[PDB]
């Protein structure tokens, strides 16, 4: 697209000093208020009303302070280190714009002045790869196509474009020796017509002075109404591109961010930098501008409450608190007084527990040497207690069909089995329909019937001419008949699933001509007759592989050739959620030290319901496996006092402390810090937030069980 | 001392249009549902029987009016006992 | 469809008014065949006498007994709060009646594994061999849900009939007569 | 004591799997897999 | 009830009359989606595929599919025929050069380097995979030199071979490394990373046959508010202001389809949404182009109750919870005899009671102590 | 009593989405990979139906036991003796 | 009381027509288009 006239001339120098902007005097912490649905993207699926639903998506963490960015106004401009700090665009972020827009302002460059605060729209540079500026080696340079969000029109328009930022060489510009930071100036002193109607391209012109915009895929802009209300801006990326969210879109008087733009940036965005903004206000009309806060978006479960007008008025961060877990489990913002069993909504990072037995390598050499057998006389290879490399076998063939049953072709190369059976024979891919399940014809009847009792895969492959270890046979031969000629005649014999034909010994003599018949006299006086169809092999020999696998309970010895290390759960990954793959058995679980129990000689221990309960490790230590959500959590809520407490039913308090990486974030924090209302051992489990009071009551609305009552504060 | 007790006598009687509920008036859905037998007719009969039984039970409970002798209670104070809280107020401005 | 109740609220009012007018009676004879026109206050005092309060005490503390009865009837209002168990039972019955309808209506909005919960959407987006399976899945799920609803409705109807029989027993024993049992018509010595 | 003698006989004549109201989550690890109390120890595996 | 001999009572009955339905079509005016980049230049390699996202436009899938010789049209949760007559909130197309002889490597769950390092299909949305051959007549698409796909994409560590795999629908991490094309078969590219490890990729180069072959991955999304991506149809914008009102129609409004009956209704709902839903996701209302809010009901919505007396062999109809005027103006939903009786102003016409509109009844001053036909609310049907 | 038996017998005739309600027909018309799916569909449906039948039978047995206890009470109070209660042994003053 | 718990625990071990009763096993052995179907089958059965 046309980005406009290329910028010419020098840039405006800027003074970079984070020590002025990043001061404790300028810190104005504004945590995310989930009770006000602050920074919540309105879901695009539907517009619900007067109902409370749980939602999984990109949401900010509750009470998140985020990162604060403060901009000043200018001659030489004053800015911070923002242009050189490269943040990580993990799942997107939300921007709180102009929360303070009517209070007193402390200009970071000026002193002893309190101007009314005015909101500012942030400028971003989002890209896939980051690097250094050549003459200065300062980080923050975006290579290749870069997406740039740039406010313009003195604040009434935002520029969004995606293209390569080629640095210039003129002084004070990017890519020069005198380059400090990428600052863009509004210059409202008649250079923006601020007194008149707002219409200018000063911001884009300054950016073009800094960078050369070449090979530019798109360039959109969106009008912004000149207001002073607090705004919310959000950005995320998915397969459909980069999505921009704004509260101004549907109702600037609300707190919900609605989707308003999709940007065709399909490559993954990994980094973003805040472009410093220093506007050129003269001393006659200098102003103190606002600050914007950036909060990272996390994949979280949220309980959203929709107003009667359809807007989200309040939200709950499900994993933040135990009361929040209570609200999300029952999907009720207003929960009555009581004791509730709650679910776990916090997602914690998981390690990996890998224990693989040392085995030799399965040899597919007979499958790759000599002439492949005919279909009726197929060769079978059974593999047990070995390491297979399915990539090695499948890279020597040109696969035409990979039909599979109860398993996927990709999982066939990364899975462990108790056995691996492969039936291979010469087969023309033009006869593919005759090898299909339930197919008619002589192939299934008399040559080979697939056995669908185990996860099985059928591979039709072409042998390339480069592979000279496999010799093409004279022809393709398959049996057309196999019957016993009785007095009435034609007593056809059919293949069992996965078995050989009864005429295999008769057919061992081979067939040289098409429709050649062989007969043998049985001792009962009847004749066993077979007939073979002979057709020539084409340019390339084609084979058929029938791979069948069996999954074991104790040990899947047939494992893929993986260079994974043997992790140790003795100290690390203990009492925490992990994804384990032990001797072919996979799953998620929490491992605890236990005295060796279960049946002897068994690596894995199961209960009467086939749940993996124990595991004997290589280090001689027996471990107990739990489903990664095992400690029962009970929340005691008092509506009148609006106070809550946690009861860990049936669990000792020491084990609750050690097993802390399973509960809400607040519970994890309280278990980390040795708080004086620490875990308390009762007769119904470990209690968090309680004290033994020696008080006797005749009734209670919060019964903990076993003649125990919770007295609200 | 006054002990308060609630004894339910009815439930909300619900009749379901099984054909419309299951198929929403789509010919393909009706043809596919016909393979399940006589489900809708059985559902209708079950609900009709439940509602009929509830009707007979409530009629039996209310039938005590026809064979119960009473006396006209004085409005307000009945002697020295105040029964205004339990009596239906009588106003001639509108309907009873 | 929500069927209307068998009787108008005026008929229920007539039933309760007849119950109130049937309180007074002899309360000392050996059958239900005769009706005595003893007024309400005399009947209450006779019930008190049957409880074990002699006629001398009843004659002495007439106004005191009447005042205590009036205070109890006036304090009957305070029991219509969430703390009372019977009011909780009333609201629970209302909530069960609402919950049946809510489940019946909400079971029509979930896909049950299909691409959509709408038969029209399945017909528009898919073709006979696949749309047949999707519509069959929806049909199977809806049939199971309707069967569960009908079974629960039958259970609720039987429970309501048994509770109506219990209510008739309570009317005959506690309302139309005095109870010499303990705990059938509340704690303490039953009066009226 | 909290049981009369006849209560003691009645409770001893009936087998009930003991639910570990206190420290029962840890008692299930020490005991190991047992068929008699597997349903009690399945609380922390099934999710009830 | 599937019973020839029904006992005396009041029954809730179903609707068995099938009445002809009109069509209510309201389509938004939109531009035409341009598949021009898909039909010009050389198609990109599989690892560097090009993505086209279409929103608020009109597509002609027949025009696009008539220029190609389709060899495979595997679809998921949608039909290839429904891909040309359906409306969507978005339409995403991933296209690249791909040999149809490698068809098995593009299949769901397939093994090999194609899914691992070049392109993994995403199945979170209704998606179609099209393998098509470019005929020699179509000269706007230029055959590339070869077909190139990546065989490896890994970070070389101390232990080595830290393979990087494609996310569903995403690009390979070695895309920037593979920007320089692979001139020879099994050519390897390595890049030094700041961690000290090497990022390595390898490409397989094989010649294009007689005809260039492409692969199209079409994924669609359905919206409940407005499916703006609609096919180019010459369907007129029908008017329900006078006709097709109070009668069953098959509507297709801004991408939302179904059957229903439209009523005049005072505008109630959110002041921006075109469609109105209840708490159970049922289309209840609709704001039309003519500025009138219509009030959608299913084809069978009116509850019909039949009061049958076996002894007299006489029956009557109760329209529960419905006013009689609406019953009259909404007659095209009941049985043929009911429709005839509602059309002609019979003297035993619809009667308004406290339980709904009554057909076949007369107001009476009779007072009874019991009845076998209770209409509810202390009402009894006295048989003739 | 008749309806329980009728439902139990008639739940064996509906296909439950399969090509046929007969296992023999499925085995004859299809092949193992699809035979397993169809037979599994039939098995799932019949298992759900049998579980529902058993639950309903348990409920009916408990109700019949409670009603038998009530019948014993009625025999002891109204038949073997004379009841002074109202409405337990019918309307009016109970005699025999 | 014991049989309710036993049924609740034992309903988590049977496959309901799927290849496995473990969600992890289904995710490891199958791929999204078939994974969704198997997990949906398990979900429907467990919900019932
Ligand atoms: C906002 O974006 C529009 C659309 O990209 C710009 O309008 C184009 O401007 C270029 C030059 O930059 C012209 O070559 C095109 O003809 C314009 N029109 C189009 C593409 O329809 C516009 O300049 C941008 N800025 C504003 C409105 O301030
Ligand atoms: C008898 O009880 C009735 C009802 O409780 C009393 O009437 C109330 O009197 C108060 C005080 O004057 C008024 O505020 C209320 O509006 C009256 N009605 C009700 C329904 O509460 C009455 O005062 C009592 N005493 C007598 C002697 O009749
Ligand atoms: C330090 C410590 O106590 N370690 C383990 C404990 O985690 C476990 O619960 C117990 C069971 O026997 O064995 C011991
Ligand atoms: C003639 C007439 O009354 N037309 C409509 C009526 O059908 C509708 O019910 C009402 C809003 O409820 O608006 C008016
Ligand atoms: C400013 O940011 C740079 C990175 O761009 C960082 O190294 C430096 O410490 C920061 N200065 C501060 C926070 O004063
Ligand atoms: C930047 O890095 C280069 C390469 O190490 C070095 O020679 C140069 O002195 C550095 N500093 C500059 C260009 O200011
Ligand atoms: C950028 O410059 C810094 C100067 O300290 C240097 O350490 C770093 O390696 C450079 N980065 C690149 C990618 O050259
Ligand atoms: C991207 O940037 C790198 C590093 O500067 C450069 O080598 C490359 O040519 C650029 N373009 C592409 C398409 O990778
Ligand atoms: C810009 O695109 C042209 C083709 O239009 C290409 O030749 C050139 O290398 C590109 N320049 C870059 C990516 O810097
Ligand atoms: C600031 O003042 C403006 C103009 O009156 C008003 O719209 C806005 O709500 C006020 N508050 C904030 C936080 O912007
Ligand atoms: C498997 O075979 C491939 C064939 O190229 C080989 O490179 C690799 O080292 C083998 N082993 C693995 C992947 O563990
Ligand atoms: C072993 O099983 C038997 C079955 O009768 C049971 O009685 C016994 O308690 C079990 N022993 C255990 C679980 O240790
Ligand atoms: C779609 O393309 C075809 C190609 O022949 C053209 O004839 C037709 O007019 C186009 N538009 C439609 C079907 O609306």
């Amino acid at each position: 697209v046309d980005m406009g006239t290329t910028g010419s001339g020098n840039c405006i120098e800027s003074q970079v000093a984070p020590d002025f902007f990043e001061t404790a005097r300028n810190i104005w912490p504004l945590p995310i208020d989930t009770s006000k649905a602050e920074g919540v993207i309105y879901p695009n699926g539907k517009s619900y009303s007067n109902i409370s639903l749980t939602y999984t998506g990109l949401y900010p963490k509750a009470n998140d302070l985020g990162k604060q960015y403060i901009f000043s106004d200018g001659s030489r401009l004053f800015v911070s280190n923002y242009s050189r700090q490269v943040e990580t665009f993990d799942d997107g972020f939300i921007v709180r714009i102009g929360a303070a827009s009517n209070k007193t302002g402390t200009t970071v460059i000026s002193q002893s002045t309190n101007r009314p605060i005015k909101k500012i729209y942030p400028a971003f540079m989002l890209g896939h790869s980051v690097g250094n500026y050549t003459p200065t080696n300062i980080t923050g340079r975006y290579l290749n196509h870069t997406l740039v969000i740039l406010p313009d029109g003195c604040g009434t328009l935002v520029h969004a474009f995606y293209c390569i930022l080629q640095p210039r060489t003129q002084a004070y510009c990017a890519g020069a020796s005198t380059f400090t930071s990428v600052t863009v100036w509004d210059t409202p002193a008649s250079d923006c017509a601020n007194s008149q109607s707002y219409n200018q391209l000063a911001n884009l012109n300054a950016f073009k002075l800094y960078f050369d915009l070449i090979n530019c895929t798109f360039r959109y802009n969106y009008t912004i109404t000149e207001d002073e209300n607090a705004e919310w801006f959000g950005i995320t990326q998915d397969t459909q591109g980069v999505h921009l969210y704004s509260s101004r879109k549907e109702n600037v008087f609300r707190n919900n961010m609605f989707h308003f733009a999709t940007l065709p940036v399909y490559q993954k965005i990994l980094y973003y930098t805040v472009i410093p903004r220093s506007i050129r206000s003269p001393f006659n009309d200098r102003k103190a501008w606002a600050a914007f806060y950036i909060y990272k978006l996390h994949p979280l479960t949220y309980l959203l409450n929709f107003d009667v007008e359809g807007y989200i008025t309040k939200a709950v961060d499900c994993g933040y608190d135990d009361f929040a877990q209570l609200q999300c489990s029952y999907e009720n913002f207003d929960v009555e007084t009581g004791v509730y069993s709650v679910s776990s909504f916090e997602a914690s990072p998981r390690g990996e527990f890998i224990e693989q037995s040392v085995t030799k390598e399965c040899d597919f050499s007979p499958m790759l040497t000599g002439t492949p057998p005919p279909i009726y006389d197929f060769k079978r290879l059974v593999f047990t207690n070995c390491n297979y490399n399915l990539t090695k076998l499948l890279s020597l063939f040109q696969v035409s069909e990979f039909s599979c049953h109860q398993v996927s072709p990709s999982s066939l190369a990364t899975g462990c089995y108790s056995s691996l059976t492969v039936d291979y024979f010469a087969y023309s891919t033009d006869m593919s329909s005759y090898l299909q399940p339930g197919s008619a014809g002589e192939i299934v009847q008399f040559n080979y019937k697939q056995d669908f009792s185990n996860p099985t895969c059928r591979v039709l492959a072409t042998v390339p001419t480069n592979l000279t270890t496999i010799t093409k046979p004279s022809n393709y031969v398959h049996l057309t008949e196999c019957y016993i000629s009785t007095a009435y005649g034609k007593n056809y014999l059919f293949n069992a699933p996965g078995g050989y034909t009864p005429c295999l010994s008769l057919a061992s003599s081979g067939f040289s001509r098409d429709r050649q018949s062989h007969s043998q006299e049985l001792p009962d006086g009847s004749f066993l007759t077979t007939t073979g169809s002979v057709y020539s092999v084409g340019s390339n020999l084609q084979m058929a592989f029938i791979i069948s696998v069996q999954y074991g309970t104790d040990t899947n010895s047939v494992c893929p050739m993986q260079a994974l290390r043997n992790d140790t759960s003795i100290e690390d990954k203990l009492d925490v959620c992990v994804e384990y793959s032990l001797h072919g058995i996979t799953g998620r679980g929490v491992f605890h030290n236990c005295t060796s129990v279960g049946l002897r000689n068994q690596r894995f221990v199961y209960d009467t319901f086939d749940n993996l309960v124990g595991y004997h490790s290589h280090n001689g230590n027996y471990y107990c496996v739990r489903p990664c959500v095992s400690v029962p959590v009970s929340v005691i809520y008092d509506k009148v006092s609006n106070s809550h407490a946690t009861l860990f039913g049936s669990v000792a308090c020491s084990h609750v402390t050690t097993m802390m990486s399973q509960f809400s974030r607040m519970t994890k924090t309280n278990l980390l810090a040795r708080t004086t209302p620490g875990p308390l051992q009762t007769t119904v489990g470990c209690a968090m937030g309680f004290i033994n009071s020696s008080m006797v009551v005749d009734e209670c609305q919060l019964p903990l069980g076993q003649s125990l009552c919770a007295i609200p504060p | 001392g006054v002990t308060q007790e609630f004894i339910e006598t009815t439930i909300q009687k619900i009749t379901v249009d099984c054909k419309q509920y299951v198929c929403n008036g789509f010919k393909k859905c009706e043809d596919l549902l016909k393979e399940y037998g006589q489900f809708c007719s059985k559902i209708n009969q079950a609900l009709h029987g439940a509602n009929l039984r509830q009707d007979e039970s409530i009629a039996n409970l209310f039938s005590s009016i026809k064979t119960q002798n009473t006396q006209p209670l004085q409005a307000g104070l009945n002697g020295d006992f105040n029964l205004t809280m339990l009596q239906i107020p009588q106003v001639t401005t509108g309907e009873r | 469809k929500v069927l209307p109740p068998l009787y108008d609220p005026y008929m229920e009012a007539a039933y309760t008014s007849s119950l109130l007018g049937s309180i007074a009676g002899a309360s000392w004879t050996a059958g239900l065949s005769s009706f005595a026109a003893i007024p309400f206050a005399q009947s209450i005092f006779y019930r008190l006498n049957g409880v074990g309060i002699t006629q001398q005490v009843l004659s002495e503390n007439q106004k005191i007994i009447a005042n205590k009865f009036n205070q109890a009837l006036g304090a009957m209002q305070t029991g219509f709060t969430t703390t009372n168990l019977a009011f909780n039972k009333v609201q629970d019955a209302v909530n069960a009646n609402a919950m049946a309808l809510s489940k019946l209506a909400a079971e029509l909005s979930n896909t049950f594994g299909a691409i959509s919960s709408s038969i029209s959407d399945i017909l528009a987006r898919l073709d006979p061999p696949e749309q047949e399976a999707q519509i069959d899945r929806l049909i199977n799920g809806r049939l199971t849900s309707l069967n569960a609803f009908v079974a629960q409705q039958l259970v609720r109807t039987e429970a309501a009939a048994r509770s109506a029989q219990l209510a008739q027993d309570k009317v005959n024993e506690c309302v139309k007569s005095q109870s010499k049992r303990n705990g059938f018509c509340g704690t303490g010595t039953h009066i009226v | 004591k909290y049981r009369s003698a006849i209560e003691d006989l009645l409770f001893n004549k009936v087998t009930i799997a003991d639910p570990g109201y206190m420290q029962g989550y840890d008692e299930c690890m020490q005991q190991g897999p047992q068929s008699a109390r597997d349903l009690i120890c399945a609380q922390y595996v099934a999710g009830y």
